[PDB]
């Protein structure tokens, strides 16, 4: 609505200034310290600027994809993708971000691979990355056994991917509103976790463009489970 | 010679601040939340505390509060280095006992100049 | 009002911050992959671009943060005795580079003798002066040798009347009312490639009105534009 | 030996693209907009054109259109380097005659190997 839009704008400022602080500080340090900076540190500091730019790029791509999905100008080119491979490549991309928060990234499969499916690989990779990122971002604060498990399964003439976690959990009053645009569960736990409230709004629209659905089951303290069903066949 | 307690949940932020602190000659001790910062104060008493606001377990405002109610910690200078760029956020920190507040993004040159000011006081 | 501007506004932020990032990323990877093939004067030049492009990037986030504050009734004025006469030259300096970069000349004169004292917030009026100056450069004539942005200082009605004149593209009459609205931009072929959120004037309108002042505009399509800023002295 | 036409309104982006092009021993001639780009084609014929979309005076789609209308300019390879990340933006440029479209922000390493592909 509006009160949300305002919070949303403030959230963009917050999430975007975190990598900018790094980019700006590391660059000025390299500039001011060329005389007292060995080669491996220079390369390391350069790598931070490059990595922090890539995260900053991904957040801008979230804003762009949302505006395209709002305007209804985003396509969906389907093809014969191996889904068992596609989840694994998505998990490899998160492994670095997962290691920062002490999160394990499991992939189990009930049906035997390879799992054939007629979907857009780029957009389903974006769906999985969003759910995997939320698993890491909204995990427990101090725990030794924090994980994000992706369970692949085949059901109802489709493909049922489940993203399980043992994180903070979602209350029942928020369980409906989590998929809305700009919505975030405002609490004492999630006060310092960055986010716009667009990820699940982008994920719901992408999944529903494929003729599929997404829903959630969660308990506060225990964890959350995100189920996403998509059809297999063309016709 | 001078010890500096670095308090921020971001590992990337801690590294670059630690680099510029070590480049002057200051030894640093790191803490990834407010509770660890207070736990490590039992080991040693720093000459300066670089403190973040937003972080899990314990936040910077409650750290700033707890530093004053204990007698041993209340006269240690505190520079608040934070992403919160509001005026009412600054005024709360200064009232809680912080000696200076700097906004992120920050200049390492201006930050070290302010670190020199409080240590050479 | 409309979740249509909102949708256009989200795209505009993405477009706007995507430019200094393209630079930051390209220059950083270039330095990283070409250490052996860069003299030292270029490495410092390339590092400086990253630094400058980040300052543009940051300025852009302060616009989003200040706007959110204005909307939440969080910003509040701390007034003091300042000389708008210098505070104006200052500002003008801070945009010097952006100007040249656009083949724009930033002038400054005063109809009354300086110094001109006034009880205002120097930080927030600097932000008002910068926004109007930066708009003069942004929306100047596309191909011309005599393009400029002139700031005129004056005293009127027991107040200080700052005018920001230019000879740029101008504004159509149907937009004259809507330019100060949040998220609004004049959509046209001339303002197609120009980046912007539509927050600057909305931010400037709230800052000036918190001082008990007002802002209005006169503009001519092709000739130029003039932004009048009246503020009480004390 | 190889000559590349760099067409972009950002002077910051022209510098870093020209640096990476000159790093591979290519010659670089720059252009501030689409109208200037076409004016310089009377002087010489480039082996590759790096083209931006969003420019004042004349945009990149207009350049891609007019490159096809002239006989001499039709077969010159064009890489579109642009901030416009839409799929319908890409399809328009490819139909207008662009050989490849790369989005901004970009990787200088990936850009240069794609430049090498069209020249070789
Ligand atoms: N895996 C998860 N575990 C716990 N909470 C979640 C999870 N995924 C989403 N949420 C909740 O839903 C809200 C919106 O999430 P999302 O739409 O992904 O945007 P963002 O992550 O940017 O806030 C969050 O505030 C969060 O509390
Ligand atoms: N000096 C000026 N000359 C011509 N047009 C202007 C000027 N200042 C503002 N405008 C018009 O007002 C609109 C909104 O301006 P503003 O609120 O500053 O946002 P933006 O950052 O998008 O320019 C612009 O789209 C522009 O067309
Ligand atoms: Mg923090
Ligand atoms: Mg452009």
């Amino acid at each position: 609505i509006d009160r949300m839009k305002t919070e949303f704008i403030a959230n963009i400022s917050h999430e975007l200034r975190t990598p900018l602080t790094a980019i700006k500080a590391y660059a000025e340090t390299i500039y001011n310290s060329l005389g007292e900076l060995d080669l491996s540190t220079l390369k390391e500091f350069l790598e931070v600027i490059i990595d922090q730019s890539n995260h900053l790029e991904n957040l801008l791509n979230e804003l762009l994809d949302f505006s395209r999905l709002e305007r209804k100008s985003l396509q969906i080119n389907r093809e014969k993708v191996d889904l068992c491979d596609l989840v694994e490549s998505a998990v490899n991309a998160i492994k670095e971000f997962a290691s920062s928060h002490n999160v394990n990234v499991l992939f189990e499969s009930n049906v035997p691979c390879p799992v054939e499916a007629y979907i857009d690989p780029t957009r389903i990779r974006q769906v999985l990355l969003n759910l995997l990122n939320n698993g890491v971002k909204y995990s427990k604060k101090d725990a030794p056994d924090k994980y994000v498990k992706v369970i692949l399964d085949e059901k109802d003439g489709g493909v049922l991917i489940i993203v399980e976690d043992n994180g903070i959990g979602i209350p029942d009053h928020a369980k409906d509103r989590i998929f809305e645009q700009f919505y975030r569960v405002d609490s004492s736990l999630t006060y310092e976790v960055p986010g716009t409230g667009l990820g699940l709004a982008i994920t719901k629209e992408i999944v529903e463009l494929h003729g599929g659905r997404i829903w959630v089951e969660s308990e506060v303290g225990k964890g959350s489970r995100f189920f996403v069903w998509i059809p297999k066949d063309r016709a | 010679s001078k010890k500096v307690l670095l308090v921020d949940d971001s590992a990337v932020l801690r590294k670059i601040v630690s680099f510029n602190l070590k480049k002057e000659g200051y030894e640093v001790i790191e803490a990834e939340n407010g509770q660890i910062a207070l736990e490590k104060l039992s080991e040693f008493t720093p000459d300066l505390i670089v403190l973040d606001i937003m972080m899990p377990v314990m936040d910077g405002f409650t750290v700033l509060k707890k530093l004053q109610e204990k007698e041993e910690w209340k006269r240690i200078p505190v520079i608040v280095l934070t992403a919160k760029g509001g005026e009412e956020d600054e005024s709360l920190a200064l009232s809680l006992g912080a000696r200076k507040v700097m906004r992120k993004p920050f200049s390492p040159s201006q930050f070290i100049e302010e670190v020199k000011h409080l240590l050479n006081e």
